[PDB]
């Protein structure tokens, strides 16, 4: 699904 | 950018990441890192948010053409899914050689090799994830070697609420689930991840806090998808 | 694109704005018209959606830049912002470029013609955005310039709500009052095309009547932030 | 303020 953001937003 | 100092490629990096200049920012921190220098904390991520952001792009318009490719089975879509796959094989083949020269190798604590060998796994998922041809297991088989590696560094190194163990956590679930055929697996590491990060949260003030529940509620988010 | 069929580049122009891929767009579209032959409606209106989202996107950060840059006031920031400038002004002389050579010289019908000379003067008054030297007033005269002669034949040879002629108004209007420093003949503009146009809609069909309004909403937004 | 987008989204 969803993997790791570059930023916590 | 051989003729740019170092420390004006970062400047200009977390500018063009202002302006949404994803595309100048990867140019800014391949140059960074073509220095020679090891990177800090601050500039290993403005080097994966600048790369990220450029395969992202690639990634969403390569799915819309594969779709519209795979809804039409003339040559077009075919030639310009096959003009985008090679522009993102391209990047994911440039950062690759910045991991190989010589970020990796010169990475001897835990958190910057923990965090190389991540993005290591994430560019090869990347090729995996337009992979057809003879290399294809081979592809497969890079990436989840270097999430590997990644793993057992950070099991051995970091705290199970460590944000960088966190996010490889998530992204080699991603993996299993997306490109190895193995939902259970995903699964499995995403509730062991998030049930070991869940009872050491007492440990951490308000702000690590902040960072560990926010990737265990992207792991979450998973396990609800995916469940 | 000299080698790849004005079909095959129309047809990219189109995959790639599903893809959200507008620089390729735009180089599409480039080589499309570099074929010689007039552009339909439909391809006219590939090559302006193309381009207006790639400049779009350089202004965008070009005022980012911009407001970095007069907060300050190292050489980074300038040096930046000069880049990008730079390559924004390389894009609005490519557009003039193909104007000139030679949409609008070819373009006889009044639907043409007023659609490449608002183009014009839209790519006229984005290089007088980040104008400041010698030329500033003959740039900002020669937007001037194309949009009243796009005005001067719509109003003879178009209805008023005819949604070229409205798009015309609106842009002009945005020109009196952010780049002429003329906020008066920018609200009367607007103003005047409005109630035209809404004294016009009786005549229209739903499809059409969706299209003026649509315009007229947005003068009417404009009028709102003006007064 | 606002000019005219590129289509009519
Ligand atoms: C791969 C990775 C994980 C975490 C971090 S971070 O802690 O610097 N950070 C940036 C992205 C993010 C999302 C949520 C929580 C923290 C963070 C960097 C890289
Ligand atoms: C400059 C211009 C005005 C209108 C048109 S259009 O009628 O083809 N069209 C596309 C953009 C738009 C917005 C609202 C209503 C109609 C339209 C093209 C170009
Ligand atoms: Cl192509
Ligand atoms: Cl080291
Ligand atoms: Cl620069
Ligand atoms: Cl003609
Ligand atoms: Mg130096
Ligand atoms: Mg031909």
């Amino acid at each position: 699904a969803g993997s790791i953001p570059g930023r916590r937003s | 950018m051989g003729s740019m100092e170092r420390a004006s490629l970062i400047q200009k990096a977390k500018l063009a990441e202002q302006a949404e200049r994803y595309e100048d920012m990867a140019a800014f921190m391949k140059g960074a890192v073509e220095k020679g220098e090891e990177l800090s904390c601050e500039e290993r991520n403005l080097l994966s948010v600048a790369y990220k952001n450029v395969v992202g792009g690639q990634r969403a318009a390569w799915r819309v053409l594969s779709s519209i490719e795979q809804k039409s089975n003339g040559p077009e879509v075919r030639e310009y899914r096959e003009k985008v796959e090679t522009e993102l094989q391209g990047v994911c083949d440039t950062v690759l050689g910045l991991l190989d020269s010589h970020l990796i190798k010169e990475a001897g604590d835990a958190e910057s090799r923990v965090f190389y060998l991540k993005m290591k796994g994430d560019y090869y998922r990347y090729l995996a994830e337009v992979a057809t041809g003879d290399d294809k297991k081979r592809i497969i088989d890079s990436a989840r070697s270097a999430y590997q590696e990644a793993m057992d560094i950070s099991k051995k190194e970091m705290p199970p609420t460590n944000p960088i163990r966190l996010g490889l956590a998530l992204n080699f679930s991603v993996f299993h689930y997306e490109i190895a055929n193995s939902p259970e697996e995903a699964i499995s590491l995403a509730k062991t991840t998030f049930d070991e990060a869940m009872a050491d949260l007492h440990t951490l003030s308000e702000d690590s806090y902040k960072d560990s529940t926010l990737i265990m509620q992207l792991l979450r988010d998973n396990l609800t998808l995916w469940t």
